[PDB]
């Protein structure tokens, strides 16, 4: 019970190789491999994994828009006060509604 | 005796502290509990604000009682 390798079914198949392999033999891989040596290695990952660094899309089938903002720490311009991220639903039920409109005022002041 | 400070994050700071204790002198002790200059903390207490010139006992606050705790909403 079994059955032979297909050599017809897409373009790929019917050079018997993926352009995959042809972009590797035109360049190996990104400027890595100088680096990470340890005079053997069980897999390339440690190295620059013979090929060139993932991005989401070859790992979900979607695409994502350029970044407009930037998220370099994220413990700088915080709220520094009680709000959203920590106030208490019972506390803030409890609290007098004279503060919850000023603390919805600390909440617009997010950043 | 202690009163207990519930504070905005739903965490009671517990202090001590005599009936006599103004509210200014109570926000200096949450300062140096939660290190929140006193000039920048509200205190609520029965779904009222207090105010600094005045003392536990002016809203009959007594021990084992709780309060709230707020930063001013102020950013300085």
């Amino acid at each position: 019970g079994h059955m032979p390798s297909p050599s017809q079914l897409d373009q790929s198949v019917l050079e018997a190789l993926p352009p995959d392999l042809r972009e590797q033999v035109e360049q190996v891989c990104a400027v890595q491999q100088a680096e990470s040596h340890g005079d053997k290695k069980k897999e390339p990952v440690n190295g620059c994994n013979t090929g060139i660094l993932p991005q989401p899309v070859g790992t979900v089938l979607l695409q994502i828009p350029e970044p407009q903002e930037s998220n370099s720490d994220a413990g700088i311009n915080l709220i520094a006060l009680p709000a959203f991220s920590q106030v208490d639903p019972e506390v803030f039920a409890a609290l007098p509604a004279e503060l919850q409109r000023e603390l919805k005022a600390a909440y617009d002041q997010r950043q | 005796m202690q009163i207990f400070v519930k504070t905005l994050t739903g965490k009671t700071i517990t202090l001590e502290v005599e009936p006599s204790d103004t509210i200014e002198n109570v926000k200096a002790k949450i300062q140096d509990k939660e290190g929140i200059p006193p000039d920048q903390q509200r205190l609520i207490f029965a779904g009222k604000q207090l105010e600094d010139g005045r003392t536990l006992s002016d809203y009959n606050i007594q021990k084992e009682s709780t309060l709230h705790l707020v930063l001013r909403l102020r950013g300085g």
